[PDB]
């Protein structure tokens, strides 16, 4: 039998001791009167929270010096983009087109025929740097590790223009960073 | 004193090939499932004339009702002690031009009383008005003036219905279908009027529409079939 | 008849929720009120009605525990619907309730039926 | 349990020697860690630089080769079907019952009163004519009891712990911790 | 900011008494508390009436819900 | 709670004679407050021209047959007045509202591509 009968739950009955006491009076204050005066006209926690602060004054602060110092970055970190290679020294991208269909911001645009010699190359490959989100997902969808971000983060350019990578100029960037990138992918190979 | 263990070098337990059980994940809701129903044809009992039909998903019941139905439902399950729903949480729409009334304006109540939540369903159209639930409850005030700025719906009642979210003198109301995705109009500063002027759309690149290569095939079956066994009109058993 | 009860004091030891304030007379107050509704249910809505019948299966097994019960913990605890100052604004607005439920005529045939496409999503009925 | 733990059982740069007697001559409170994170332990080997040879985890009824047909585990196509509870299904499970504690007649008979349902039937006629007891069995409960609004959680229930228990901010403080019980 | 002005011709009358505090002896002294006493009869009421609480007359009213039961 | 200034509650009216009694009151409110909205604007052109423009959107809407369209070309009626009352759209907004502005034959068109 449950405790519909008056229209009551168990998630509706309060807990023992929900009802607060009688607030405690000014004759019911533990302190006498003249240690909370001294507490108050002597400021006790103010010098306290003063000499708290004081203790890190000789403390190792946290500051490092960039750009002389660098924090801590890690194998999966996103960053700019590069274009691979094989060994061989040809391009990784057969033109699959998939990272330009997952791209969340649509910053890719490929355009792609059959090469010269028969291959699966693309002929045109841009991505808008200032339209990417810089989330990951075109370097997860790649088949043949074509597409990575580099560890690099200090591109910054005085005009827009120069965000607006392409092909020639992913590829130089995955000369560019090709150690870092392995560097990277042997570390986080089997996570992923 | 001891010296600080070096984390990294103690023992890891050792696993061989592991199990874990494969079932159902709508099963465990199966004895909420037959308390919201019940609970739901309660409500439906009590006020035939408003509540037009009652749905229950998993773990969250739907009360359906008429426009004209809303502030005597909503009332109803404010105030009744079975069902104290003090608290609305959301209020909002949602756009199906293929219905006659293309928008339908759903409600969620909040019960800290008996840890509840229930859902009122009540459709709309573009010109014809909804009750506004401010008198009952205080917390619909901008959840309604967000619903009208981004689905036009005419809320009657309301103390004061104004744009939230779009500019000041935003023609349309965003959130219907037939609104594009990029809007109408866009802003620049012009150096001759020293001042931020509106001009029509004008995308250097064009969105690409690549929902067109969705699939050809059905990706879920019919479902499965979950009414608790209570709640089906039993088969007239065949005679001698 | 002029019987003027307090619903939510403005003042005295507070409850634990914030403007909460306890209540100077609990048990003779709840009496009070679900003897009213008792007696006002019948006034305005008939009997085929199930909510009647709802209200007067714990609104009866309300008013039996209040009198049973002078210790206010053993009511909370037996209700089991919080505070007994929470109780009094139950009671309240079940009483509230009843003069509209009778006004709206909640127990007659659906008013507006929804259309034949109204609660169909994308191609099915629901 | 929470209890105050002696600072050199902390990850993190502590002095040594007479600076450290210095220090605990002169803090507030000994046992509070200066921050700075222990040079050999924290992050030493990075995570470019781990041991660890990683391997892809498959547990055995979904990763096996065996014993493992794709249509047993295949749960987002079994998914519940949405059903909608009109008034005329409300009336045709009040009158008849439900299939479990059926009220129809068998036979050819039964099939004359499912097929009554079968079409519009308005609950407000429907409640006005029954058995009282129906109401009191099927629509109400417990003897006419009202349906209170079901919980999404049974177990959530709630206790007053003390400072004693729950380490935080002693009775004076106008906040109250919870527990589960 | 008017009772500035009255505190502050009480603090600059003081001036007087500071430079000559030995040579007015006793006499000077007992003034000079009885110019202090009748300038704090000028505090007590000042203080009784609270003239300086910004107060809250316009707003954080409470009411009390009391039915009428007929 | 309260409602901000100039505010309005919002109900559908019932009666076609009874929202021209609005209309027409609602449309001196916007005469009345014409020379501040050129002065709280800095507008460039006198105030007879925004008294001048302010008509003409009313008639645009005269001959609405049906009354559900009646309403909501009514609540939003309030809406921009209440808004540009309270100095909540910006001088780029209302200059850009008064600044705006035979077509070409079908040659002309054609010679510079059309629509
Ligand atoms: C640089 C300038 C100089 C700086 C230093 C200034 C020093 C002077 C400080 C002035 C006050 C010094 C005297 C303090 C002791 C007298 C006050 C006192 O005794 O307490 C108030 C007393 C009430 O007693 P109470 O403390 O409340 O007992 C509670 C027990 N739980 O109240 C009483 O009942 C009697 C009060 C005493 C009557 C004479 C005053
Ligand atoms: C001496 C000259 C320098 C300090 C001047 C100011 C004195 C302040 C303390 C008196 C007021 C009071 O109320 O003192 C009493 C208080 C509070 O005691 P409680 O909370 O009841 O103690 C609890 C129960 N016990 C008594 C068993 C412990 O103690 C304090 O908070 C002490 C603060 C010390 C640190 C701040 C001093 C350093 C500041 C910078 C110096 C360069
Ligand atoms: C007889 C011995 C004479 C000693 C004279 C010293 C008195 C000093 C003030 C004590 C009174 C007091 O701190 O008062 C607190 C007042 C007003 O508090 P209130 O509105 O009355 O509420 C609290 C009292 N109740 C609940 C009883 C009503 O505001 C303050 O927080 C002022 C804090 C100022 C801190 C400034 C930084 C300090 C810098 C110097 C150290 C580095
Ligand atoms: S990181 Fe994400 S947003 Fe950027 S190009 Fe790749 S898929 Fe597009
Ligand atoms: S996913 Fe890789 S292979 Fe496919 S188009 Fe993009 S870069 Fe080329």
């Amino acid at each position: 039998p449950t405790l519909a009968l008056t229209s009551g739950s168990i998630q509706g009955t309060h807990p023992e001791g929900f009802r607060l006491p009688r607030p405690k009076t000014w004759e019911e204050s533990s302190e006498s009167a003249l240690s909370k005066a001294t507490k108050w006209y002597l400021l006790s926690e103010i010098f306290r929270g003063l000499y708290i602060t004081l203790e890190m004054y000789f403390r190792a602060p946290y500051t490092i010096y960039y750009p002389f110092e660098k924090g801590p970055v890690s194998p999966r970190f996103r960053g700019e983009h590069a274009l691979r290679r094989y060994p061989s020294g040809e391009e990784r991208c057969i033109a699959c087109k998939l990272c330009e269909a997952v791209c969340p911001a649509q910053a890719i645009t490929i355009e792609a025929e059959e090469r010269i010699d028969g291959s699966r190359r693309t002929y045109k490959y841009d991505i808008d740097m200032t339209k990417c989100i810089y989330c990951g997902y075109c370097q997860e969808s790649c088949p043949v590790d074509a597409i990575v971000e580099t560890p690099n983060v200090e591109y910054a350019t005085e005009t827009r223009e120069e965000l607006l990578y392409n092909k020639e100029k992913l590829l130089a960037n995955g000369d560019k960073w090709e150690q870092e990138i392995q560097y990277a992918l042997d570390a986080d190979a089997p996570y992923r | 004193e001891e010296p600080l263990p070096v984390l990294r070098d103690l023992p890891r337990p050792e696993y061989g090939e592991l199990h874990a059980p494969v079932y159902n994940p709508a099963e465990k809701y199966k004895e909420q499932i037959e308390e919201l129903h019940k609970f739901g044809r309660y409500i439906m009992g009590c006020l035939p004339k408003f509540v037009q039909q009652f749905s229950v998903w998993k773990d969250e019941l739907v009360i359906y009702v008429a426009p004209s139905a809303l502030t005597q439902v909503a009332t109803f399950l404010k105030d009744h002690t079975s069902a104290q729903f003090k608290a609305c949480m959301d209020v909002t729409a949602a756009d199906y031009p293929t219905r006659t009334n293309r928008f339908d304006v759903v409600y969620n109540l909040l019960s800290v009383r008996h840890n509840s939540r229930i859902r009122i369903k009540t459709y709309a159209s573009e010109v014809s008005p909804v009750p506004s639930v401010v008198p009952l409850f205080q917390g619909a005030n901008w959840f309604e003036r967000e619903t009208y700025d981004l689905f036009g719906i005419f809320f009657e009642g309301h103390p004061d219905l104004r744009r939230i979210m779009t500019d000041y003198g935003f023609q349309g109301h965003p959130l219907r279908k037939d609104f594009p995705t990029t809007g109408y109009t866009e802003v620049r500063y012009d150096a001759e009027k020293r001042r931020v002027v509106y001009e029509p759309l004008e995308l250097t690149q064009a969105w690409r529409n690549f929902t067109v290569g969705s699939s050809v095939w059905e990706q879920v079956g019919d479902g499965k079939d979950f009414t608790p066994e209570s709640f089906k009109l039993p088969t007239p058993a065949p005679d001698p | 008849q002029a019987q003027e009860i307090l619903i939510k004091a403005n003042k005295g030891n507070p409850t634990g929720l914030t403007g909460l304030f306890q209540h100077p007379s609990p048990r003779p107050t709840l009496i009070t009120l679900y003897k009213a509704t008792l007696k006002n249910l019948e006034e305005k809505i008939p009997k085929e009605s199930v909510y009647r019948t709802a209200v007067e299966a714990f609104t009866k097994e309300r008013l039996s525990i209040v009198e049973n019960n002078e210790i206010i913990e053993d009511i909370e605890k037996k209700i089991g619907s919080g505070l007994v100052e929470e109780l009094i604004v139950q009671a309240n607005e079940e009483y509230d309730l009843i003069d509209k439920m009778a006004e709206w005529k909640a127990w007659e045939e659906l008013e507006e039926k929804p259309l034949d496409d109204q609660w169909t999503y994308f191609g099915k009925k629901l | 349990s929470g209890g105050p733990v002696p600072v050199f059982k902390k990850y993190t740069t502590g002095s040594k020697g007479i600076w450290e007697k210095i220090r605990q001559l002169l803090t507030l409170v000994p046992n509070r860690s200066t921050g700075n994170p222990l040079v050999k332990n924290y992050r030493v080997p990075p995570p470019g630089s781990q041991t660890l040879k990683y391997k892809d985890p498959v547990t055995i009824p979904a990763g096996d080769i065996v014993k493992n047909q794709y249509y047993d585990r295949d749960h987002r196509r079994n998914y519940p079907r949405l059903v909608a509870f009109d008034q005329t299904k409300v009336s045709g499970l009040l009158t008849l019952g439900s299939a479990q504690n059926p009220r129809i007649s068998v036979g050819e008979k039964g099939q004359k009163e499912l097929a009554v349902f079968d079409q519009s039937v308005s609950l407000s006629s429907t409640l006005a004519t029954i058995d009282p007891k129906v109401v009191k069995s099927e629509l109400l409960a417990e003897g006419g009891s009202p349906v209170v609004a079901p919980s999404l959680n049974k177990k959530m229930k709630f206790r007053l712990t003390e400072e004693s228990e729950h380490g935080m901010y002693p009775e004076d403080y106008p906040i109250r911790i919870f527990a589960q019980n | 900011a008017l009772l500035f002005l009255p505190f502050d011709l009480e603090v600059s009358s003081m001036l007087p008494y500071i430079v000559s505090i030995y040579s007015v002896g006793i006499y000077g002294l007992i003034i000079f508390i009885l110019f202090l006493l009748i300038l704090i009869v000028g505090f007590i009421y000042e203080f009784n009436t609270k003239s300086l609480s910004i107060t809250t007359i316009l707003h954080k009213k409470n009411k009390a819900l009391v039915k009428n039961l007929y | 709670t309260n409602p901000t200034a100039f505010a309005q509650t919002t109900r559908y009216v019932k009666d076609s004679t009874e929202m021209r009694t609005l209309v027409l009151n609602l449309y001196r409110r916007y005469l009345r407050h014409s020379r501040g909205f050129v002065n709280n604007y800095n507008l460039d052109i006198p105030a007879s021209q925004v008294r001048t423009k302010i008509r003409q959107e009313f008639e645009r809407q005269r001959f609405v047959k049906d009354l559900p369209l009646k309403n909501v070309l009514y609540m939003k009626a309030q809406m921009e007045f209440q808004e540009l009352v309270n100095f909540w759209k910006q001088q780029c907004h209302v200059m850009q509202y008064f600044e705006s502005i035979k077509g070409d034959s079908f040659v002309q068109k054609f010679l510079k591509g059309a629509q």
